[PDB]
């Protein structure tokens, strides 16, 4: 969902 | 219900943050806000595929409201002129931009005041927000799928109030055409950075909806369509249709801005052009994409804010 | 071997496009060239962890070639000064002069018993500056730089190279790069956007972390502290990471958590530099070396980075 | 390995  | 805000008995307030982290983007997947969004996106896609062949010189709907939402885009379009950009390197968000948004955040509430008739003004704070957030980031000096998503949201709101009776694909064509005219002009003048951009691993730096719309328009004609998906690869033909069709309009805009061989810089659109035999496929595929690549990704959706009127954070 | 070149008995030729598609990016993964790249990657990285506190107004190494190559970087720096803007159309123009004058300048740089090496070198360095025609810069150009300094290493041009030189060299290189990007308005070449590490660079941040890695907890900054604008500013001549993050800081406008979510994440998450370094390497092999949009334009000669198996 |  969100960059890591 | 996915389609009509229960006007009168349903209360509005200023929308507020709700997407925060990974889970929060996921709970959003099941919200009433989203089912409305996906619904109005379906409708406008379905509608627009009636308009394969829009009037490039069209000026007004027969619906009052497409004409107001037209005229208010018009007013905030005049604003760019009043906000000459700052000299210097054409490389990042050009600073003049903060100013334009200050001016916007000042007469928008007025301009929607006039636009909706009396009885509705108690809708503005919610509406204000969405339209307001349609044109790029206030302080990042960017613009991407998330705001484009916000404009569709504005319209869906106005729609949810039942002020687009019998809206034909030509009305969707007309409002978005002005919308993209403006956004094309903002991106170039304020020299804006992309937001939520997935780089060379995304559809387009700023847009996705344009393409789902463009593609829809030729959906129903595919074999008898003035161009094939293969052909948007031809700078000359794209130009020929860039007024009649959002997909050409999109591709034309990449083409203007970005410098290399098209295949190196827009690899996905390239693959589509070379791989999807027909527009009805592209659109099916570009819709599936939207709901992954925008509706489920955080950098892209976290600035969707929820009120209690149009796009509530309640479950299903 | 990863390390030397059969000089003079391996032959050298103008590099030539080799990575074409998904298939051939996966072959490349077993090329001599790739291991020769990975090998020097490690080298510079561990060397530089020797150099947490480099002389920020050092000019000259004690090694012959690092001033020679310094001097070449310098000869083309100067080229910019004589090629003003209106990506930016003045720029193909700059690249044009780079290839008129560059084979020539590497002519002086090496011993006359070496000239056979240029077409190949010529290619690798002359491409460390972003595309002739696409008007972009990205990590494949950065990887090209390293590649070049590796060619030199491989002719043993650099005996007992020290961290401090692997600084100095690179530190100069980026100095030009920050310049070329702004003066030319060069776009991001081959990037993931927000889903990538930096619009333009990945090595700055490996080196960057190396340096502070050995001392981690006694490092002047900790990894969460890159998020403070002035602490970052203090270190940016002396530490590549801060230089990296400084650059972002003076170019990208919103909150940092918002426009470089990945670097943010690192900084809020990875407790110690050695681990930050460890990650960025692992990630350099996925995100740069196995990504075709990024390596496609790494061409292969017969002599330095050859397109053959193991 | 490549966007598609
Ligand atoms: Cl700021």
């Amino acid at each position: 969902a969100a960059p890591k | 219900s996915l389609d009509r805000v229960d006007w009168p008995h349903a209360t509005f307030s200023t929308p507020v943050k709700r997407i925060f982290d990974t889970q929060t983007t996921l709970d959003f997947q099941s919200s009433l806000a989203i089912h409305r969004i996906k619904y109005h996106l379906h409708k406008y896609t379905t509608l627009i595929s009636h308009c394969s062949d829009p009037d490039p010189h069209a000026t007004a709907s027969s619906i009052a409201m497409v004409n107001g939402l037209m005229g208010v885009l018009d007013k905030l379009a005049h604003l760019i002129d009043e906000t000459p950009p700052l000299p210097g390197p054409r490389r990042y968000g050009n600073l003049a931009c903060r100013e334009w948004h200050h001016k916007l955040d000042e007469r928008l509430p007025q301009w929607l005041q006039e636009m909706l008739p009396s009885e509705y003004h108690e809708v503005v704070p919610e509406l204000q927000y969405y339209l307001g957030n349609s044109f790029g980031s206030s302080t990042r000096l960017d613009y991407g799928t998330g705001h484009e998503l916000s404009f569709m949201a504005t319209v869906a709101a106005l729609d949810m109030l039942g002020m687009f009776p019998h809206m034909r694909g030509a009305d969707v064509f007309l409002l978005f055409n002005k919308y993209y005219t403006i956004m094309r002009r903002l991106i170039l003048t304020y020299t804006l950075e992309p937001a939520g951009s997935h780089g060379v691993w995304g559809l387009d730096d700023h847009f996705h909806l344009v393409y789902i719309l463009g593609s829809s328009q030729w959906q129903l004609l595919d074999a008898q369509a003035p161009l094939q998906p293969r052909e948007i690869l031809d700078k000359s033909l794209v130009r020929e249709y860039k007024d009649t069709n959002f997909y050409c309009q999109g591709i034309n805009f990449i083409n203007e801005v970005k410098m290399g061989p098209f295949e190196e810089h827009s690899p996905i659109l390239y693959d589509i052009a070379v791989t999807v035999p027909r527009w009805s496929k592209v659109c099916k595929g570009l819709l599936k994409m939207y709901s992954v690549e925008v509706l489920k990704k955080f950098p892209v959706v976290q600035h969707f804010w929820f009120g209690t009127g149009f796009f509530p954070w309640v479950n299903i």
